[PDB]
């Protein structure tokens, strides 16, 4: 979580997504305390394996997790790994270095 | 002894759990305002580490030789800013929960 | 060393081995309005011509 | 692949020839001299070859000019393959050898 | 100094407005100046007209219309500049006189209505955008017609293409398959043709009549006797094959829209579709695809025709032939006029939806135009294309040509109907046809490689698209002085004289004619011409004939010097080349960056910022010259007058010059005294060798003027204000800031200095007491915010030269959402040519200067000038750019004759003119000598000896006139500099026109230790301090596992990039003189590991022992 | 084809545009028919095997010719899958060598062909099993960790199965992809498939390659990070015997 | 070596009633050569007040004591009607060419540091030539040629 | 001006890596003790020109390498365990 000038930040990305499952697993993990209506926590348990799948692999089943404001399908823990400067590629790809420096030759 | 193989396996929730050395299965973080994570959530120095390099939350012993200090009321451990880097944190869902990988 | 213009010596040859192909072409285009190449044969036999000049 | 172990010990080898098969004329001619060298230079012999009143001991490392001679011992009509060890029968697996390979350093 | 003029073939006529294309697109698109009754179609009035007979809900039962009068352009709110400063898009509002009816009667013109804001192009061809100067680049597409093709996926086969005009119908596309079913494409749905032909009406037996005995074709068209049946059947049929869910029998509905109306397919109202649509086909037509109400049922009127056409190609009697998709006779051009007008279209098309929408949730009673039409649809539908179609370049500004040549560009790319980049190869190649009217040379050399061009000088787009050159009609004979620009298609049919042809008086000469026709070049008798080329400038681009000797570059170091001149930055001693082309005056005319007179009147005033003439009786302007602003690129534009203090002016004449001109002509760099040998290995491969001379004479220097900028905005944490009250900071650093952070004008800035300052607020976190207690008692005032101000970046600095505020509020000014002010700082360099830098000439010798002598080097003349920069021969031959060389002769005449050289292209000087005066020249410069009391020393002669023993000089000759010899062949005696000796044979010596490019080393040049590591990616990216940090790419990471270099790799890999740990060690082991490494654990180990961890997965690291390890230890 | 497409088709083990026929057996050519239908038999004693042809098709053998067991008929490019099956893995081999430097040498360049012969072999690095000792029937398995099982139970442990295998051409890509270690093959197209295989076996990687140190940021096990050299240390003069003086002790 | 205007405040700035600028006047100002006089004389500044329908022309600067303008005419602004000007342009002595960007002057601020052109000598030619003194068929005879302006002698250079 | 004295030290080694490992071994030692350590001292040590006189050459490898040169060291690939390797290492004047 880094702070943008001001009070603007810039969370994550996957931060979100382990948000989004921990209201609906304390969201359907309350519901079943007291007051356990049948087709009610079938929907919230059907969302919470919805929202494991989003952390996971966002992009997968066919809804992407969007974000209140942009439909940007936002990041998992997928691609965080899944190549272009994803975790398993980005050392034999990129790596921007600290004894450098170009010129005209 | 230095590494000379890796090999990848499966997570038991034993192990998960053991890895774990707190529950963030508790709200939502970061203060905004002042800079403070917030109390038992995705970035609660107390499951966590200390953000700030050794030292508390609020002031104790900034020592080398002591290893391993939690405080009065706050729970931080006094002991390098690089652990944020690597301990890990868990949710106990409430039930089921299929790791998509091994189903779509 | 540089290259000035007079550097791109052109061969005293070019001229007449132009004027002979020149004269060559002529006597092509007038073997075809006889009938002795055809269409092809003519357009091929002029393409050598210049291939070779 | 990368030269793990300075000979494997195997004893199979390329034939590298020096004269081509043109299929349109079924005719044959010596190589170009170039892709000769390209074949040869810096190969290690599998096996030894005599011509021109010389002996090229077994694993020998080529020369430019035992390439160079080689040519001219096939002119002479003394010699029509040579038998060099190469990465195609190594048998280290995980990388070539030292002795096939050969050179190019 | 006099002007020698090149060259016979008397410029018929002079080349057209040049911004042509633009500026008479947009005109008839807005007949602004002509009475609303007239407006014949086409643009903005045609737009309107397609979509408003506007009905509403059900077929003639609910009332309500609303239908177009006329429109009224309304009035630029704003002056052109106030737009540029207050960050606004020159517009003027649009009005519609539009009028609703109603079932009882009442005719409604509500006293227009404003449906959205109108862009204004100016003078220049160029438009004003959100400030910035925006150029809509023309595209060119496929001219609508009916075209047939070959077939890709089947030989021998072919499909058959129904395209109409961009936004005006849909794709047709017919193929016959492996089935034998002849299959619709339309939309990218496939159904079989037959159920279209059953609905317009064709019976089993009228296709087997009409389509038949040429091939077994038709009998796969036919079997479908289930449906072929009745005709209103069949449309219901196929009205849900195209629409998939409502079945009803208002299928006449949809099936009128591909059909009849100028709804969609309108191909064109009476042109380039229906006409090449007869000759193709089978002749006779209206101009849609199929008429319909024609009683209450379709008539089919070019599908079956088609059809005959393609079946009559799958076998076919001579004369049914394939179509040149690449003829310019089958692209056209969609200029601006018209892809603005076609915006249009997008919103007055919403803008209807939704008036049928409020049509329908309105009381019919009250609802009126104002009340119907929202002011939205049609702004954010032309707001877009203006803002964010790729058709709208920013405008390149480096120097006039540039720019003017931006505007004459042709691409292939774009919006919808454009390939993408990675289709088309058979497009990029100069297709014959291209002659005249586009350029066989100006493309980019990589990539968009013909996908993008320049039109040509006298070309000249048309009526619908089409460009078009002019020749000269040749009366069986007399080359008459009529002159007919004529299409692509209309000069294949034709017999064409070329220009470089001779004549007597007006006829022509020669006995064999030189002459093309269709493509194929011809000799042909002089009564069998018909038509003549009325220059070789019609061939080639505007600055593709800026090149001197053209005829004598190879086309391809042609291209080179053609573009290059693009990225020619002006200079402050900017002068007109030594040897001119003819249009360097006429660029600078019509890119209009310089200012020239408008009524032949008398100059009263003239200072650096203002020239004001008194205009014969016709009251008195004042012309005020812009100066030292900034162009688009960081170029700097400025005016200098090039007129005195009370004088008559020229009609239309030079009162001011422009950024790249010399007194009206084109001035894209310096002509300077070249020798063409190799140095001492300094210009080697391209690089140059300089004369320090040429910075001592303020030469190649250029001024760039760099822009920063910095917005205030608002916060969850308080406002971002712009201080000058910055915190800590020493009232030296302050030094620089008026009061208001702004730094003054005049201001000497450095890296890192203040250049706005602005606190931001921050809630980094608490201090607890003690801090609290220790703050007040040693005084230093606590405070509540940061310092985040503006700060020159590594690298730059300079003067500042202005500053620019916008404050949210003010008038015309509107920043985004947050942004509550914003600052621009302007900041000037002088530059001065540096080792680094680039130097091209017209004819494509790139290169870098490598290295700057003193004059005690540098080869001289015997007289004692020396010479300016050395350029190395071994660049010639390779490349075949051998008009350089050429122009270095004809230069080296001026030099010593005292005169510049206008050279046509190909018609220009040729050697027997260059050598006549390198003969009068050399008759000067060593009758001065002579005159002097001087000739030929030692030198000389050691060098004119060995220079016959090279066949060089004619022996039996005396040094003198050996001398001759050789300056006339264009070479001279030049002298070692270092080393008063002689160069051991001749060297070729001149004035040659060299430009400075775009790029400088001052840009370029960076250099990182260490310092800001990205808090995201924890690899060191940006610096605010020091900057910089080099990308190691995958391509680097094989070298080095190529070479064995592991450590080095691993380096790479680690601490000097994400390896908090590791860098850190490193770097402090470097300050403490220590060997640096022992990287504990690669980070990236660590990383993946864990990122691992959190996705399920245990990932065992494990030793030889096949036991665990933990690479963590906590 | 040419140039650089040409390369790929070869790198890439691709049957081309133009296969122009080889035949499948021995025997002796009859060409028969012109104009209508153009057909090509090479009959030995027994088997008389067909080879129908385009009839543009430019055809180089005459009638009468004996042929050979691969042997091209008709001109054009060869399928490299065809040449396997019909004449083995070395034929191959050599095939693809000899054609790919076709190219190169046909335009300009000079490279050794123990470059495109390393890299070749890698095309041929596995095998598919055809009735197994151990593992099931159909598996995909390197010529090696075969032989780790052919040249095993026909030895100490000597019984079973020793395991019949077929020769597997892979393409460049296809063998690159099919690469032991999981993390390489992470690096590839679908990095998911890899790791949810390699998780439910205990897959263990040993990282012998570079693409993976590279990877884990790990020290490249090549140059100086080859166990052959790293390890080497250098004692001095006065050093060793002041340590030759404490082992003693 | 460096200028102060009235009213100028960097390089890239104008003048009114002059149609120049003060890069251009700058320009031209490099190109004006001061003959010193005493030996004493390391710096000294010249002062020129120009007004209204004028061509300045060094010449029309303020004489002093230790000072001859060397090319008097050359042109440094062309004014109109209603052009002031008051510069207060400094001279040193100096060697070779020193560029603006390495000297920098503190004359007080708006100060404008000049690109320094020092040598007298404007250009060198020198001839090798035969000789007639009495003694072989291959002797030399050399002529320096020397152009300089003015401020210091061909002789003395 | 190539590497002083390399095919000398490329025929020192088997495997020219192995050359790298040992300049670096030893660049190594030699500067985790001041260069108390050097083989080669009396007059045979590299020195650097300056705005001064002759001083000792303050590179490593490059002593490292001119070192080597005089069969003054010796390459254990296994010789002397690494536990006893660092041993005796801290000792003749190392902190
Ligand atoms: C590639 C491209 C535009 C590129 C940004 C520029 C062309 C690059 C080719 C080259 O310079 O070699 C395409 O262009 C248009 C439509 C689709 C394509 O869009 C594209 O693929 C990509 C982008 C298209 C439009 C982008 C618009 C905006 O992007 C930035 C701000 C807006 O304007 C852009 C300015 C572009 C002007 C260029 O001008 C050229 C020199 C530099 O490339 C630039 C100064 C001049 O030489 C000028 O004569 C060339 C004009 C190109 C004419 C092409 C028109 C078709 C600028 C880069
Ligand atoms: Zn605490
Ligand atoms: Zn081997």
């Amino acid at each position: 979580m880094v702070q943008v000038d001001g009070g603007r930040f810039a969370t994550s990305d996957l931060n979100d997504l382990y948000r989004r499952l921990i209201n609906r697993n304390n969201r359907l993990k309350k519901l079943l305390a007291q007051g356990a209506p049948e087709i009610i926590i079938r929907n919230e348990k059907r969302m919470l394996q919805e929202a494991v799948d989003a952390v996971i692999d966002n992009g997968r089943r066919g809804s992407p997790v969007t974000n209140p404001g942009s439909e940007r399908p936002l990041r998992s823990l997928t691609d965080i790994l899944s190549g272009k400067q994803g975790r398993f590629r980005q050392n034999l790809l990129g790596k921007r270095v600290d004894y450098s420096g170009r010129s005209v030759i | 002894k230095e590494v000379r193989k890796v090999r990848i396996a499966l997570a038991s929730p034993e192990k998960i759990r053991s890895w774990s050395y707190g529950e963030v299965e508790k709200p939502e973080t970061i203060n905004y305002r002042t800079l403070k994570p917030e109390r038992d959530g995705l970035f609660d120095e107390r499951i966590f580490g200390p953000i700030k390099d050794y030292e508390c939350a609020c002031g104790k012993y900034k020592r080398q030789r002591f290893e391993g200090k939690v405080c009065e009321r706050c729970g931080v451990e006094v002991t390098r800013s690089i652990v944020r880097r690597y301990r890990m944190g868990h949710i106990e869902l409430a039930t089921p929960a299929a790791h998509i990988w091994f189903v779509k | 060393i540089t290259i000035g213009i007079d550097d791109a010596v052109i061969p005293e040859e070019k001229q007449r081995y132009l004027e002979e192909a020149d004269r060559k072409l002529r006597q092509i285009e007038q073997a075809y309005e006889m009938g002795f190449l055809t269409d092809r044969e003519r357009y091929d036999q002029v393409i050598q011509l210049w291939t070779e000049t | 692949i990368v030269v793990r172990e300075a000979d494997c010990g195997t004893t199979n080898y390329i034939s590298v020839p020096l004269f081509q098969m043109d299929e349109v004329t079924r005719t044959l001619r010596l190589r170009k001299r170039s892709d000769i060298e390209s074949g040869l230079y810096g190969r290690v012999l599998a096996r030894e070859v005599e011509a021109l009143g010389r002996r090229l001991e077994e694993g020998r490392y080529l020369s430019l000019e035992d390439v160079h001679f080689l040519i001219k011992a096939a002119e002479a009509g003394e010699v029509r393959e040579v038998p060099v060890r190469s990465p195609l029968t190594c048998q280290t697996r995980y990388g070539v050898c030292q002795k096939c390979y050969g050179y190019d350093l | 100094m006099e002007i020698k003029r090149f060259g016979r073939i008397r410029e018929v006529i002079p080349l057209p407005p040049l911004t042509e294309i633009q500026v008479e697109s947009y005109k008839k698109a807005l007949q602004a100046d002509v009475p609303p009754e007239k407006r014949e179609n086409v643009g903005i009035q045609a737009a309107f007209k397609e979509t408003f007979p506007i009905e509403e809900g059900d077929k003639g039962k609910g009332g309500l219309v609303l239908d177009f009068l006329e429109y009224r352009i309304g009035d630029p709110p704003f002056s052109q500049d106030e737009c540029r400063e207050k960050d606004l898009t020159y517009q003027a509002p649009l009005y519609a006189r539009l009028q609703l009816i109603h079932k009882d009667t009442g005719l409604i013109k509500e006293d227009e209505v404003f449906l959205g804001h109108l862009p204004l192009m100016t003078e220049d061809g160029s438009f004003i955008i959100n400030g910035a100067d925006r150029v809509i680049v023309s595209q060119i597409h496929r001219s609508p017609g009916v075209y047939f093709t070959p077939d890709p996926a089947r030989p021998g086969r072919y499909i058959a293409s129904i395209i109409p005009l961009p936004k005006r119908g849909p794709w047709i596309d017919l193929e016959v398959e492996a089935s034998g079913v002849v299959t619709m494409k339309v939309n990218k749905r496939k159904f079989p043709l037959v159920l279209l032909l059953r609905v317009l009406g064709y019976d089993q037996e009228t296709l087997v009549r009409e389509l038949s005995a040429y091939g077994d074709l038709v009998q796969g068209l036919l079997d479908e006797a289930v449906l072929a049946m009745r005709p209103e059947e069949a449309m219901v049929r196929l009205f849900t094959l195209l629409r998939p869910g409502d079945p009803p029998k208002k299928d006449k509905a949809l099936a009128y829209l591909f059909g009849l109306l100028a709804d969609p397919k309108r191909y064109d109202l009476g042109e380039a579709g229906r006409y090449k649509a007869e000759e193709k086909l089978g002749v006779g037509l209206s101009g849609r695809t199929l008429v319909r109400f024609e009683d209450g049922e379709f008539k089919d009127e070019v599908f079956l025709p088609t059809l005959r056409y393609l079946f009559a190609l799958t076998a076919g009697v001579p004369g049914h032939e394939v179509d040149d998709i690449d003829h310019l006779g089958n692209r056209r051009i969609r200029t601006v006029g018209e892809l603005m007008a076609d915006q249009f279209r997008v919103g007055l098309a919403r803008l209807a939806r939704g008036v049928r929408e409020r049509m329908v949730m309105g009381s019919p009673d009250t609802l009126t135009p104002a009340k119907l039409v929202n002011s939205r649809p049609l702004e954010a539908a032309l707001r877009e294309f203006f803002s964010r179609s790729q058709l709208s370049q920013f405008k390149d500004e480096t120097n006039p040509l540039s720019s003017l040549r931006h505007k004459r560009r042709i691409s292939a790319l774009g919006p919808g109907g454009l390939t993408r980049e990675r289709a088309g190869f058979d497009v990029r190649d100069v297709h014959r046809t291209h002659y005249g009217r586009i350029c066989p040379v100006e493309t980019p050399e990589g990539a968009n490689i013909g996908l993008i061009t320049s039109l040509a000088a006298y070309a000249r787009v048309d009526a619908l698209g089409f460009i078009r050159t002019p020749y000269r009609r040749v009366k069986n004979g007399v080359v008459t002085e009529e002159v007919v620009y004529m299409t692509a298609s209309e000069e294949d049919r034709y017999t064409i004289a070329q220009a470089n042809t001779p004549l007597e008086g007006d006829r022509i000469a020669t006995d064999r004619v030189v002459a093309r026709r269709r493509g194929e070049p011809v000799i042909v008798a002089p009564e069998e011409v018909e038509f003549m080329d009325v220059s070789p400038k019609q061939v080639f681009s505007l600055n593709t004939n800026l090149i001197p000797f053209l005829e004598h570059d190879d086309a391809n170091r042609a291209l080179m010097g053609s573009n290059m001149q693009t990225q020619a930055v002006p200079l402050i001693r900017a002068q007109a080349p030594v040897v001119m082309t003819g249009l360097e005056e006429r660029v600078v005319r019509d890119s209009l960056a310089a200012l020239y007179a408008e009524e032949d009147g008398e100059v009263v005033k003239v200072d650096g910022t203002r020239i004001a003439v008194r205009y014969e009786d016709g009251r008195l302007v004042e012309h005020p010259l812009r100066r030292y602003a900034r162009s688009n690129q960081g170029t700097a534009f400025d005016q200098r007058p090039r007129v005195r203090v009370g004088q008559r002016v020229k009609k239309g004449d030079l009162l001011a010059d422009g950024p790249a001109s010399e007194e009206g002509f084109l001035a894209l760099g310096q002509n300077v005294l070249v020798a063409i040998m190799p140095f001492d290995g300094y210009n080697f491969e391209d690089a140059i060798v300089i004369s320090e001379e040429l910075l001592k004479r303020d030469f190649y220097t250029s001024i760039h003027i760099e822009r920063y900028e910095i917005e205030a905005r608002d916060t969850k944490l308080g406002p971002e204000r712009i201080t000058r009250d910055i915190p800590h900071l020493s009232e030296a650093a302050l030094r620089d800031l008026d009061e208001e952070g702004i730094v003054r004008i005049g201001a000497e800035v450095k890296p890192g200095d203040i250049l706005v300052g602005r606190t931001s607020f921050k809630g980094e976190q608490e201090p607890s007491p003690e801090e609290r207690l220790l703050r007040s008692i040693f005084g230093e005032k606590a405070r509540d915010v940061k310092d985040t101000s503006l700060r020159v970046p590594p690298g730059e600095g300079g003067i500042v030269v202005g500053r620019l505020r916008l404050r949210r509020g003010d008038p015309g000014v509107e920043l985004k959402p947050g942004v509550r002010e914003v600052v621009r700082v302007f900041v000037a360099q002088k530059r001065k040519l540096q080792v680094g830098d680039k130097l091209a000439n017209r004819h494509g010798n790139k290169g870098v200067v490598a290295k700057i002598l003193p004059v005690e080097d540098m080869p001289h003349l015997p007289d004692g000038t020396p010479v300016d920069v050395i350029l190395n021969p071994l660049g010639v031959p390779s490349r075949m750019n051998l008009g350089q060389i050429l122009e270095t002769h004809l230069g080296l005449a001026g030099y010593f004759l005292g005169q510049r050289y206008i050279s046509p292209v190909f018609d220009g000087a040729t050697e027997p003119e260059i050598k006549e005066l390198l003969a009068e020249a050399f008759n000067l410069y060593f009758g001065k000598r002579q005159g002097e009391g001087f000739g030929v020393d030692k030198r000389e002669k050691e060098v004119l000896a060995r220079a016959e023993k090279l066949g060089l000089v004619s022996p039996g000759k005396s040094p003198e006139e050996q001398l001759k010899e050789l300056f006339d062949l264009g070479k001279v005696v030049l002298y070692d500099g270092r080393t008063g000796e002689p160069f051991e044979g001749p060297i070729v010596v001149g004035q040659m026109f060299i430009m400075k490019l775009y790029h400088m080393v001052e840009d370029k040049m960076h250099a990182r230790s260490t310092g800001p590591y990205s808090l995201i990616t924890q690899q060191p990216l940006g610096g605010k301090a020091q900057f910089g940090g080099q990308r190691f790419g995958e391509m680097e990471v094989w070298a080095l596992e190529a070479y064995g270099a592991a450590h080095t790799l691993q380096e790479m890999l680690t601490i000097k990039s994400d390896d908090i740990e590791g860098r850190n060690a490193a770097y402090q082991a470097i300050i403490k003189g220590e060997d640096v490494p022992e990287p504990s654990v690669p980070e990236s180990f660590r990383v993946l590991v864990k990122e691992l961890q959190a996705l399920a997965l245990d990932v065992q690291t494990l030793d030889e022992k096949d036991n665990p390890v933990d690479i963590f230890e906590g | 084809t040419q140039g650089l497409p040409r390369v790929i088709e070869l790198f890439e083990a691709r049957r081309p545009k133009a296969k122009a026929v080889i035949s499948e057996i021995d025997g002796v050519v009859r060409i028969e028919e012109g104009e209508d239908r153009l057909s090509v038999f090479v009959e030995s004693e027994g088997f008389s095997k067909e080879y129908k042809l385009p009839k543009d098709a430019r055809l180089l053998v005459k009638d009468g010719d004996y042929v050979e067991a691969g042997q091209p008929l008709t001109r054009g490019a060869i399928d490299p899958h065809q040449l396997l099956e019909a004449k083995g893995p070395e034929a191959v081999e050599r095939y693809l060598v000899d054609e790919i430097q076709k190219v190169y040498r046909a335009q300009g360049v000079k490279l050794h062909d123990k470059h495109i012969e390393i890299v070749v072999r890698q095309m041929l690095k596995y095998v598919e099993v055809t009735d197994p000792g151990d593992s099931r029937l159909l598996e995909g398995q390197v010529l090696e960790k075969w032989d780790v099982e052919a040249l095993n139970e026909r030895l100490i442990a000597e019984g079973k199965v020793p395991v019949a295998w077929k020769p597997l051409l892979m393409g460049v890509t296809k063998s690159a992809l099919s690469t032991k270690s999981w993390l390489s093959a992470a690096s590839f197209q679908n990095t998911t498939h890899v790791l949810t295989e390699a998780a439910i076996a205990g897959k263990k990687d040993e990282l012998i390659g570079l693409k993976e140190n590279v990877i884990l940021g790990r020290l490249i096990p090549a140059g100086t990070g080859s166990d052959f050299v790293r390890f080497t240390q250098v004692v001095d003069q006065r050093t060793l015997k002041a340590i030759e003086e404490a082992r003693k002790e | 070596t460096s200028v102060y205007i009235e009213d100028v405040l960097h390089e890239f700035s104008t003048i009114p009633g002059v149609k120049e600028d003060v890069v251009e006047i700058i320009l031209n100002l490099k190109e004006l050569v001061v003959r010193f006089l005493d030996p004493k004389m390391a710096s000294t500044t010249l002062i020129l007040r120009a007004e209204g329908p004028k061509e300045v022309r060094a010449g029309d600067f303020t004489p002093s004591a230790d000072v001859e303008i060397m090319n008097p005419d050359l042109h440094i602004a062309t004014l109109e009607e209603g052009g002031k000007l008051y510069m207060e342009v400094r001279v040193d002595r100096g060697v070779g060419y020193v560029p603006a960007e390495r000297h920098g002057i503190k004359d007080r601020i708006n100060a404008i540091p000049v690109d320094a052109i020092f040598s007298p000598v404007r250009r060198v030619a020198f001839q090798v030539e035969d000789t007639r003194l009495g003694q072989r068929t291959d002797l030399d005879k050399l002529t320096l040629r020397i152009w300089t302006d003015g401020s210091v002698t061909p002789l003395e250079a | 001006m190539a590497e002083p004295g390399i095919d000398k030290l490329f025929g020192m080694v088997d495997s020219k890596y192995r050359l790298t490992v040992v300049v670096a071994k030893r660049a190594q030692q030699l500067l985790r003790h001041r260069f108390k350590n050097t083989v080669l001292e009396p007059e045979e040590r590299p020195k650097m020109r300056t705005l001064e006189g002759l001083y000792d050459d303050p590179n490593a490898v490059t002593w490292a390498m001119k070192e080597l040169l005089t069969g003054r060291l010796f390459f254990g690939e296994n010789l002397v365990p690494e536990d006893r390797l660092q041993k005796e290492m801290e000792r003749l004047y190392p902190t």
